[PDB]
This record gives structure tokens, sequence and C-alpha cells, in this order.
RNA sequence: CGUCGCUACUACCGAUUGGAUGGUUUAGUGAGGCCCUCGGAUCGGCCCCGCCGGGGUGCCCUGGCGGAGCGCUGAGAAGACGGUCGAACUUGACUAUCUAGAGGAAGUAAAAGUCGUAACAAGGUUUCCGUAGGUGAACCUGCGGAAGGAUCAUUA
RNA sequence: CCGCCGGGCAGCUUCCGGGAAACCAAAGUCUUUGGGUUCCGGGGGGAGUAUGGUUGCAAAGCUGAAACUUAAAGGAAUUGACG
RNA sequence: AGCGUAUAUUAAAGUUGCUGCAGUUAAAAAGCUCGUAGUUGGAUCUUGGGAGCGGGCGUCCCCGCCGCCUCUCGGCGGGGCCCGAAGCAUUUACUUUGAAAAAAUUAGAGUGUUCAAAGCAGGCCCGAGCCGCCUGGAUACCGCAGCUAGGAAUAAUGGAAUAGG
RNA sequence: UACCUGGUUGAUCCUGCCAGUAGCAUAUGCUUGUCUCAAAGAUUAAGCCAUGCAUGUCUAAGUACGCACGGCCGGUACAGUGAAACUGCGAAUGGCUCAUUAAAUCAGUUAUGGUUCCUUUGGUCGCCCACUUGGAUAACUGUGGUAAUUCUAGAGCUAAUACAUGCCGACGGGCGCUGACCCCCUUCGCGGGGGGGAUGCGUGCAUUUAUCAGUGGUGACUCUAGAUAACCUCGGGCCGAUCGCACGCCCCCCGUGGCGGCGACGACCCAUUCGAACGUCUGCCCUAUCAACUUUCGAUGGUAGUCGCCGUGCCUACCAUGGUGACCACGGGUGACGGGGAAUCAGGGUUCGAUUCCGGAGAGGGAGCCUGAGAAACGGCUACCACAUCCAAGGAAGGCAGCA
RNA sequence: AGCCUCUGGCAUGUUGGAACAAUGUAGGUAAGGGAAGUCGGCAAGCCGGAUCCGUAACUUCGGGAUAAGGAUUGGCUCUAAGGGCUGGGUCGGUCGCGGCCGGCGCCUAGCAGCCGACUUAGAACUGGUGCGGACCAGGGGAAUCCGACUGUUUAAUUAAA
């Protein structure tokens, strides 16, 4: 290296813009952006990847520069501008909107919601700031930073952020009994209620979390972002609800729905 | 006597020390107020620190350093550099093949704020890895314990 | 050029590190500013980072303070009297990090001879006279005579500086990196400090 | 079995301060850049005057045309004193590697030459080790060993 | 003289069990593989040579290669057959 | 439709032997002894037992229990209630569960590529009037060290003795 | 598939080797009907190189007055396509190769509270020229050289978001300390209390230094935030107060004043993203025919410094006299760029991994350099060394380990 | 040691004056080359002092050995580094600034003042690269022969083996 890396090759891309071997050899790379690099969806891969919108990448290009796609409300022309953990993506010339939240596997879904429902939107905190002349600071996990703040909004907690107006609007503490789907590893996008959590000195903490069907993952803190009060996710969840069935369990129920399903 | 004996004056920075113009003697009876800190991680911040009339930057009972990442011990078994002792931290490393260890060991210089007084040779002592402090020296000892082997 | 880097010295046991690289825009150095006392001349440099710094290489004044009084006139660095580092830097008058230095008294004692109105050095009555009690004599009164009467006792100052002013010089010692940051600025040296620098410049001479 | 005889191939020793490349570097010398100190092709600007015109209150604000102090800040090239990294070059040192070599001595080939016949049978002199000394060659002889013997015994 | 006991030097005897075999209370407990640990061999010669290092007054001692060549050299026992 | 020789290298090599070779004679145990590192090192310390639920009046398998201490610490005018802290797991070694482990490769879910190496799609719903449905892109391993949590079988290691809790 | 067979001997049983066996890995020997996948100048020479190419860029939105062409149409500066030129980006990725390198690359792990960060995202932005002031070059026009180059001589113009400059704003209004002072109550008066004050000086987002107090945040502040005193890194802090295209409006109201959307560059505080960087712990090939190494030429440490981005013997000075070692250092070697894997394989290994994925390095070799956020950048240049091209003999241009 | 000088001594070692020929005997110096020089490097010069760096083959393990081979060296202005000597029994009492007693102190880390030889190291500055500037002052290396080494010897031709 000499200079920063503006380019990546497929295969050392992630394994969730879920690309595959043949085709080409470089992957899209997310441009700069809010989200972390390894935890994205470049637009592109929604439109001719996921949706199988467009083609190609020029067909994409040709769908962004109307100036169709608005990823939270605010239109976007570029192609790589990377998405992650709680977006919207709006196409407003077709009514959709979509979220952008993982499947049980970890995989960003192609969840749609109603055109309510892309108003409210969250995110977790990562700092509290006090900025200057007291004036204190949030920064979101999509590094928005919003000033002013309830006093009562702590570290790693959620915020019901509106979206034309920026704003917050109500929040959720990081207690005990409270909904979390997970945003990094392996218990990806898996769903629960918390149970307890390991307070631990320097290295980073754990988070145990119990799930409807009763099955104890634990993970470390940073990767839990909040998303109810208890068994009550103000959003819409995917399909799955991020419970995991077992490859066996799996296996079966999607061959039992067969047979039956006529 | 003892303290200021190097060439620059050496003071805690963070006690501005002077202003008086009141009764009871010259200056208060602690006189210098003495700028230390609690380390974390539990460990006392010694008595020593505290007490101390004594100054080295490079301690954590009584200046600037963070410890910050990896906690270790090691044995003392050189005490012959000054505000610095080398430990000596033994193992076993694993060969698959043979499957057997070997004895190994890493000896590590190391930090000693002399606060921290009454050390010896053979001595069990618990480090932080610190800012690297000196071309060898990125750890700092918080706990001497000179527990295993002999008396008090 | 002339690098920083533990990339070329021996390793802990003695070992002859091998090179590795070529130097890089990283492990630089540039020659020192080894700043004197003239009229003002400072040159900026170009950094990492983008960012700037402004190397002294002439230096003239200082934004340096009291301790205890709580003020910081912009005063004249008259001259150097020891860096505790090298002999060289206090004969070639080279201001650093942590050089001794003497400075003008002047604008010290003109802030206590407006605040608590009492003289220094020691005077038969030439200035004192038509120029103290031109701060003084009053006809205002009764609220401002409480006042610095509350600037009571305490108006006062240790023997050591007390002397100091006769001459108009201070002892101080620079806080700043002059070739770093641009200034020579720094706190009087006052009290405890106050006593070696005197004692070494006292055994120095013998 | 060994000398000895002839032929062939390896490496060895080998007079030749033998040759070649690489890596450190002792010593010197040291391109260019980089910094610092100067410099000052010049170029302005500020200004000061002469004369003239338009606007304003002899004076001022603008304009036109001339001149001169080149006053005093700015920019400012060529250049020069210093310093620092430092390729490079010159001479030593080391170590690495690689090879030139008159002539000398082994081995092996290998394997059918001569002179013996050392060993295996009690190999004609039980054999072998170590040491020593000797000898055309195996060899031989001392001393101390060894049995891997040619006696597990010698007949109170 | 007759016993026993510990630890010594040894003997015989045997389908323990070993052991290619000769043999071996131990060379026994080993494909039923490991009680602890030291040394040390990897076809034969070249060679215990060359070279290097070291000790020695020196004989020499200790450490100790390769190219090359070579198909067996060897060990235990069998009949032979010649002393 | 390939097939030959050139040589590097692996099994074959129980001919490098950790598993797992050998040392009377076959190649081979120092002449003998002392001895610092290293390796290796006897035994010995909470138990039987209790209380129950569950298999085969009692007997015989099979499970949750009797980590201790603290409450000096939180609180889910005097409180409890016990979690929050720490004595800390004597100090490890050991074991088990997490988390973290880039993809490709690998192991291997799914799939008339016509099979297969492969590929990752495809499948469907559909007479296309559906002007559209449905599912994927499984998972395991990932040394050592590092991080977390159980267990205390064995190995060290520690604590009171010119007195101390 | 856990594996064997030939060979010493008149014959036997062994040790032991030689020789077979299969795969894999590279030579080329001969042959070659189809079809699908598919490696390829690495080992020798990171040796050398002919030539051909591999890195430019325009929306409506930085300038455009080429006459280029139309327009469609002008006189009003524009209009609209538009060759050139300044400007802003990029050129710091990619591509290639592995010469070096043995705790060094690198893996995993951790740290940055010992740091920088173009861009993207989010934020945040009110102290007499602003109705924008100055000035100067390229294209362009002309006159020029040289043998020759991606060489310029020189005279006029002319732009700007290029280069400078610097104003309205805000409130003679508000609040810090100073305060010409002033009033009332109390006092014999001094004094004590209550007040109120024109006029000065300050009148900050950043900077550095000094001090003071203890909304929010950590295991971990010597942090953030707050209070006081200062300065100006000053042209070379910033904003402070920046410029285009759509051109659409409303006025208790007539022409001004308010307004609308888009962009561009700023930027300061900040966050964030790609990172980059320097640290922790633990991890490697052979070798003793290498036993001691390391140390005024920094070896290990302390103190104080300089330099940098930052902690650091990064460097200087003064002190100390250290640090490593047969758990094998130190020395030497490698047919060594490091991982991720590969073929082999009863279980265990053994060798290979220059091989597309990750990580490192170098562009003949070194060193230094500009420029840049970002490079010590080689499709830059500066010498030297090492290579090499054209020549008018004065001079000039050379870097395939981009692709061919 | 050499070389310059005071005390002390001389008056150029049995004559003078004038020139500067050849030969001489004493001293010097040479471009370029550089032993071609002779039997042979016969004479001389190179080296030369100190400080720092550095060091071979060989060995009798002492040496070799100042091996070899390098650097530096002035004047000036500084800095740094090397020592002696004396001083507290102060507070109270009492006795004559002095003593005595008793009490506290007790620098027991010393610090304070006052003296006086010398050295050594480092840093600026500085001079037409000059600096051991007068003089003192080892040329080196690779070999062979002889004689173990010190010494001695042919007074007037041999110093060696
Ligand atoms: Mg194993
Ligand atoms: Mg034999
Ligand atoms: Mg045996
Ligand atoms: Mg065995
Ligand atoms: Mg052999
Ligand atoms: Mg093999
Ligand atoms: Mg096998
Ligand atoms: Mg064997
Ligand atoms: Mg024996
Ligand atoms: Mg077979
Ligand atoms: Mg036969
Ligand atoms: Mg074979
Ligand atoms: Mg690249
Ligand atoms: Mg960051
Ligand atoms: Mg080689
Ligand atoms: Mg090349
Ligand atoms: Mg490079
Ligand atoms: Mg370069
Ligand atoms: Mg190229
Ligand atoms: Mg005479
Ligand atoms: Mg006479
Ligand atoms: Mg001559
Ligand atoms: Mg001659
Ligand atoms: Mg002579
Ligand atoms: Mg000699
Ligand atoms: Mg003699
Ligand atoms: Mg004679």
């Amino acid at each position: 290296a000499r200079g920063p890396k503006k380019h990546l090759k497929r295969v050392a891309a992630p394994k969730h813009w879920m690309l595959d071997k043949l085709t080409g050899v470089f992957a899209p790379r997310p441009s700069t952006g809010p989200h972390k690099l390894r935890e994205c969806l470049p637009l592109i891969i929604f439109l001719r990847n996921r949706l199988k919108y467009a083609l190609t990448g020029d067909e994409v290009k040709k769908i962004c520069m109307q100036r169709f796609i608005k990823i939270d409300g605010k239109v976007r022309t570029d192609i790589t501008y990377p998405a992650g953990f709680m977006d919207v993506i709006s196409i407003d010339k077709t009514g959709e909107n979509f979220r952008l939240i993982y499947d049980t596997k970890g995989r960003f879904a192609v969840h749609r919601i109603t055109p309510e429902e892309a108003k409210y939107k969250l995110c977790k905190v990562r700092k509290i700031f006090v900025g200057t002349k007291g004036i204190p600071h949030l920064v979101t996990h999509d590094a928005r930073t919003i000033r002013y703040p309830d006093p009562l909004i702590k570290v790693n907690d959620t915020i019901q952020i509106d979206l034309e107006t920026g704003k917050i609007t109500d929040f959720i503490k990081f207690d005990t009994g409270n909904l979390c789907m997970v945003t990094g590893g392996a218990n990806l996008g898996r769903i629960g209620v918390i149970t307890n959590r390991e307070r631990h000195p320097g290295s980073f903490d754990v988070v145990h979390v119990k799930d409807a069907n009763g099955n104890s993952f634990a993970t470390r803190l940073s990767n839990i972002f909040v998303i109810g009060k208890g068994n009550k996710p103000w959003i819409s969840l995917p399909r799955g609800k991020g419970i995991r069935l077992t490859i066996a369990e799996e296996r079966d129920k999607r061959l039992a729905a067969k047979q039956s399903s006529g | 006597a003892d303290i200021q004996t190097e060439r620059a004056y050496q003071k805690q920075p963070t006690i501005f020390q002077n202003k008086k113009r009141v009764l009871l003697g010259e200056t208060g009876k602690e006189k210098l107020p003495r700028y230390y800190k609690n380390i974390g991680l539990g460990f006392k911040t010694p008595k020593e620190a505290i007490e101390g009339t004594y100054i080295d930057k490079k301690c954590p009972f009584t200046g600037n350093v963070s410890i910050r990442g990896r906690i270790l011990s090691g044995v003392v078994t050189k005490m012959k550099m000054q505000r610095t002792i080398v430990i000596r931290r033994d193992y076993l490393h694993y060969i698959r093949k043979y499957n057997r260890f070997e004895k190994r060991h890493k000896n590590m210089s190391v930090h000693l704020s002399p606060c921290f007084r009454d050390v010896q040779i053979g001595d069990i002592v618990t480090v932080g890895e610190c800012r690297p402090l000196s071309k060898t020296v990125r750890f700092n000892v918080l706990k001497v314990t000179k527990a295993a082997g002999t008396k008090k | 050029g002339i690098s920083r880097d533990n990339w070329h010295k021996r390793r802990k046991t003695g070992g002859k590190r091998k090179p590795y690289h070529k130097k890089r825009k990283y492990e630089l150095g540039r020659p020192a500013a080894n700043t004197k006392i003239g009229p003002r001349r400072i040159h900026t440099v170009r950094v990492r980072g983008g960012n700037k710094k402004y190397r002294a290489l002439r230096l003239d004044v200082g934004n340096f303070s009291w301790g205890s009084e709580c003020c910081t006139r912009k005063t004249r660095i008259i001259d150097v009297v020891y860096n505790a580092s090298n002999n060289e830097l206090v004969r070639t008058k080279t201001l650093v990090k942590n050089c001794i230095v003497l400075i003008d008294s002047t604008p010290y004692r003109q802030w206590y001879e407006s605040h608590y109105a009492l003289p220094l050095g020691r005077k038969k009555g030439a200035k004192l006279t038509p120029e103290e009690e031109e701060i003084l004599n009053k006809k205002r009164s009764k609220k401002i005579q409480k006042k610095y009467d509350e600037r009571k006792k305490n108006a006062k100052i240790s023997s050591l500086l007390e002397e100091q002013f006769q001459q108009g010089k201070l002892l101080a010692c620079i806080a700043s990196r002059p070739g770093q940051c641009g200034r020579a600025d720094g706190y009087v040296l006052e009290g405890k400090e106050l006593e070696f620098y005197l004692r070494k410049i006292k055994a120095r001479k013998g």
C-alpha cells in the first residue's frame, strides 16, 4: 500500500452481498459512508442482485440518477452508497419502501413495509458527547450525531428517530427483559429478550439472550442493538422472526411444509 | 533531601504549589498536596503512593500513565536498573507431533515504581500493559505479592 | 533524510536488525529549530495531515505567567540562564522547553501597582511619589478603600521575588515548545521551584 | 593380504603475500538534495515633487501628463557561508562463497602384471586391542591385555 | 552340625517367558507397543580419512565431513568338504 | 486416447520410529566415577452419608440438592428482601460451554450442468391473464496463544511454629 | 485398501540394504477422433531489452469573447452547441514480480486513554468591497529561436471558485472586570449596611500558556464539559463575511424589501467511513566445523531535552551500568517474500506452498528529493553509481518486476 | 635530549685584507620520470613525538609488538571533570568576649565559609589546510642462509656466521 485502497476483489467481498465466483473479478466496494464496509449493502446489490430490478451495473446507474431511490428519505445517486442495519430505502415511484433487516442467517432481507413505518426508524447509540457550552451530543450507529437528547439516554440504548425532521421520539434503555436483534458475528439477525449481561472491566462485555423458543446464545455487547420494551418489537420483523431453526429442523420443516402444501 | 536530586526540578503537574499568606506555620501539614490516582481493576493504590514524598512520571500510582490492555504476571529476576526490573515469564509451548511441551521464557523488562518497596528477586509480580514507556519496556508493575516461598 | 525509526538499531539482546524497506515519509525527522533570542522570526512548515507547525528561529517575547497572583502579561524574554539538559543551550541562548529565562518584570509590577497599590524594589521618592499616589489618592473612596483593604495583607510577595523586581527581571521557565508551537510560553519560578535554580546558578558560577 | 608394475577418475596436500564476487565495515574523501545564514537579477506597492486637466472645500478629493528620493515594508531569482541524510569513490579489516596452480600423496576403480604368502583348519607362529619399537609386504617383536580358543575339567 | 533371615560373589534346571539364532532368572514383563532417565546405530568402504577447532612437550588425544565407489558386506545357526 | 522416460517427493519407511525402530554376537552401552542446567520424581487431607423426583414394606440403577464467604457493599425514622461489589476463581496446570474466529480452499447440507468436473442457482406458479408466486446462496472444522463460562478426577503451588487469626 | 514382492546364500532364518509399486510433482519421447473445464517464462538472469500500446476527466452548477459551427436572435453582459487553455480532482488504486527478510516479514490476539486521515455520512457556520475591491497570466493574437525533445524568446490583450484583498452585518445596543461617580439608610465622625452608576478597558467559535472549581463519561483521565488570566501558529489559524445554474414569487404594497430550489467550494468544532501508523501476548526453516554476546558510533535504563504523528536511546546532554544466553542467545547459512492451502496420506507426520485469496516488500541500485490527505510515490525527477538512445560533437533524450 | 637565555666565561681553537674562476671539502634545492641507477639502493628520505583508533603470519604462548594500516594535533573563548583547611555541644543556669555545669541539638545525608597545586575530557569561534611548524624523531613489508639469546674479539684494514 501507499494510499487508501479504492477497490475490492470478489471473493474477499463479504459473504452477503451474496456474490458468485464467476461473472467478475471485482466486487463493488462500499463507497465510504455511515456503515462499516463489512456490514453493508451497497445499494447496487439490491437492484440487480436482490430484486432483479435491474440486470447489470449500467442498468442501476440509469435507475438511481432518475433519482427514484431514497435511502432514509434523502435521495442517493451513488450506486455504491452503503446501507446497513436499520435503513429505509424508499423507491417512491412504486410505493414499496423496504428496510434492510437481516434474516436469521445474517444476510439482509427483501422485507417490504408500509408507507407508514417509513418515518419512525431505529438507531443504537455509541456515545454521549457533551459538545461545547454543555450542548450534549448522541452518536447513532448510523453516524448521525443528534444534539440535545433526553439526559436519560445512556450508551447502547436505541432511539425511535423520525426522518423528515431527524430528531428523536421516545426510547428504550438497555435493561434486562427488553428485545434484541444481534448485529454482529454468528447469532446474527437472531432475536430474543436479554436475561442478563456480564460486565467485565477491560475486555468488552457479554450479553446472554433468551428467545421465544428458549435457546440461549450469548454475544459481545457491541453486537446487540435493541428493538423493544419486552416481547413487543416496535418494528415489523422478518418472517422467521430471528428464531433460528437447527439445520435438522429447518430441513424437515421446509420439507414437511412441502407435500402438505398445494 | 531525597526528592529533588537530579538536575531539573521534579514536580507532580496539576498541583500548582505556593499560595500562602495565612498563619498555621508555613504551608499546610501535607505541605504539598500530592496528585495520585486510583488505577482500576480493583488494585489498591498502595499506601506509599499516597503517603510518598516521591516522584516518578511513569508510576501509575503517582503520575501520567494509563494501564490499558493485557494483564500478566511473572517473577522478578534482576533489580540492577533504576526504576525498572526484569521479570521472567515461564511456560509450556506445545508441539503437537511429539505430543508434549517444552519449557520456554520470554523475560521482559518492566517499570517498577519506587512506591512499591521491599521487592526482591524470586518475587511474584503482576504487571499491566502500558504505554510504550522506554525502548523495551511497555509494562508497568501493579501489584507485587512476594508470596510463593518465603517469609514475612 | 534524518529518520526516526526502531527499524535500524539493535534489538534488546544485541543482534543487528537487517533493513526491511527504504526510509518512508513517516519516520521523518526535520532538522532542529534551536531557536534564539532576536526580533521575531518564524517559518511555517507543512507537515503530516495537511496541518502546519510554527518553528520559531528568532523569538523575543512570551505569554507567560504568575502562578499565584493568576496573571500573565505578555513580556520580553531578556536572556537564558541554565537549561537542565545541556550547557551549550545556555551559552548560545537557545530557548527550549524548560529553559530558565530572565524576563521583564515591568508588566507584572504594573498591576500590583493598579490592584493592591503597594510598591516593589525600594526607592527614595522619584517615580513612587508622582505616579503611585497618582494610582492611589482617591476621590471615590468608601467602596474602593474597603476594596483594596479587602485586598488585604496578601498583597504580599516572597522575599525571593521581591528581590528580583529591584532588578526588573524575573526568573521563569519555558513550558511551550518554541520549535513546535511558535511561542515561548511559561510560568514564573515562584517559591520552591525558584530556590534550586538560584542555587544551581550560584553553585554553577562558583 | 600387502608392497611393487602399468592405465583411468575423485577429492586431498601443495610453492605461488594464487584469483573472483558478495556482505559488513575501521580510516579518509564526499554528488545532490534537504535545512539554516546571507544575498539581492529584479519587481512592485507605499510615497515625494514638477507641471498640467475634472470634482470638492490657497488647500482637499479624483484625473492627465512629466520628474526624482529610489525613503520603507512586501514579493523576490541567480547566487554564496554553515549544518544533516547521504549515493559514490579511495584505502585498510573480517567473514561468506567461488575458483587458478608447478609438484606431491591417498583412495577407488578394478576387476587377469611380479614378490612373496599375512589371515581362515593347530593357516604351519591360537588368534585379536593399545601401545611402542622395528622391517621390501603381507609384516615381525616387547609389555600389558583378549578370547571372538585350540581348554567351561585335571581328576588330594 | 542343622535350620531361617537380609543383602554378596557365583552354579545348575525347565516348553515362564523371552529370544534371527546361538543363548538369556534374566537378554523375562514388547503390535497385549509407552516406570524414570542417560548415551548411542541407521548398508559397506572411502574413514576414524581430509579439513577445521582444541589439549598435549609428542605419540598422539578429543571433536570430525564430502566426492567417489560399491552390491551386497555382515550375523546367527545347515549340510558339505578340508585341517 | 493416452501413453511413454528425465528426475524433486510421499507412501511404501516397524529403514528417523511422538505414536513407534534399534544397541550378546548383525552397524551399536562412555574405561570408570562425581556433577551444574534438563527430564523425571512415594504415600498422605470430605467422607461415607442425607432429602427427594424418575427407571427397574423394602433393596438395585438413574436426577435436582445439602462454590464457601460477605450482607463491610446495592436495593430487584427503622427496615427486610437479596442482587449489585469483593474475599476471588491460594496460584496455576487440567478439563468442559460460550464468543471470536475473512472468503476461496476444505469437509458437506440443497440443486435432470442432459451426467461430471462443475455451477449456484433454480424452482415453481402460471395456456403467459401470474400481467405473478416460492425457496435458497445450507452447516462442521479452523492448531497454539489470546478472551469467556462450568468441573475439581490428577500435577505442582501455597498458607499458623522465635506467633498468629 | 493398514498392504508389499525381487536380490547376499550348496540350502536356512535374520540384520540390512539395493531393486521394484502408486500417487503426486516437474522434463519432453510418440500420438492425437470428439467435447467440456483449464495452468503458462517462477526455478536460470529483480539479466538485458526493439517496437506497439497500459491514466483522464464536463454537469445545467469553476472559468470560456477560439470564428469552429450553427443558432435564431440578438445588440443587453448574457443566450446555444463548441474545438483549445486555466482550475479541481485522479493519478496514493490497479497491474506486475518476489531481489531481500529467520522474531525479522506474518497469523491469531489485543491496544491507540502513546496518533494522523483525502473522501462519504451525520452533523455544526452571524461580528464603504460586499450591490465584490485590486491586480496578473493561458488559450488567443501576433513577432521568435534550436539540429533536436512533451524546448521556449517576446509584444498585446482576457477570465475566474486560479492569485491576492476585504466590507455591510449588531444589537452607542447587551454583558466581564475597571470605573468620573452618585443616592438613601445608619454613624459624633471614623466606620457599617443598602443601593445605584455615566466613561474607560474588555466584547470567541479556534491558539498556546497560566490558573480555579468539581452537567455527563469510563475501569481508565492528567477526559469531556465549565470558571479566570493571556496570546495570535501571526501573510503561512478557521470560520469567520464563499461562488455558478434553474430562474419560480409575495408584498395592509408598487418597487422596495422580504422569498424559493438546486449545486460548488469552505471550513471550525466536531463526530463517522475507508484507512494508515506504531505498540501487547503467543506463535517459524536449516546450522555450534559459531560459546558468549551486547556497550562513547545507544548497548539496557533514569532524568532532562531536540525532532515527529505519536509513545517512545527517534536523536542530544548529563547520570546510572546495565540487557541476552545453552528453556541454546550471539554468530553463520536458505534452492526463504509471510500467511490462508496441496499431494500425499490405516492414526501420527513429510515436503511443498514464488500459485488468482489475504498480509508484506521492490521497481537495475542506493540516496535524496519535490509534490501531494494520502507517497519517500518510479508510466516524476536529482545525482551518483551501475545501464543504455539520437547528434549538426555544441548537446540531447534512457528505464516492461503495466500489457503485447 | 635538542634549541634559546641570566650567573659566570670567552673572542672563534698559531694570522690578516680583496673576489667570488675551475677543481675540491662541508652544507642546500630541483620539472618530468622515477633504481632504468651499480657488484650491488653505496648516501638520504620516507618514516619519526604524543593522543585516539587499529592490528597479521608465526610461536618458546612471554612474545611477535611502536607489527601492519588509519585519524587527529595551532590560537582563542569557554565548559566539564579531578582537592585541602576550619566552623553546631545553639537553650537555661552559674562561674570569669572566655570557662564550668546541666539541659535540650546531634548537619552523624551533611551544609557553610576560607584556602591552593595541578591536570584530563568536550564545545564554539577562528585562521590562503597551518598546526610534533625552531629542534627532538623507529622507512616499511614478504623471504632464505648462519649464529639459541647477553656479551667478546684481532689497540693501527676482519665485529662475524
Ligand atoms: Mg503426535
Ligand atoms: Mg566381528
Ligand atoms: Mg536388547
Ligand atoms: Mg517399544
Ligand atoms: Mg553407513
Ligand atoms: Mg519416504
Ligand atoms: Mg506406516
Ligand atoms: Mg533398524
Ligand atoms: Mg561398561
Ligand atoms: Mg501388494
Ligand atoms: Mg547362487
Ligand atoms: Mg525406491
Ligand atoms: Mg497495488
Ligand atoms: Mg478511527
Ligand atoms: Mg546462494
Ligand atoms: Mg529490469
Ligand atoms: Mg515504493
Ligand atoms: Mg525510488
Ligand atoms: Mg514500466
Ligand atoms: Mg670561523
Ligand atoms: Mg689553540
Ligand atoms: Mg626529480
Ligand atoms: Mg640494476
Ligand atoms: Mg644508507
Ligand atoms: Mg615483523
Ligand atoms: Mg650471535
Ligand atoms: Mg682491526
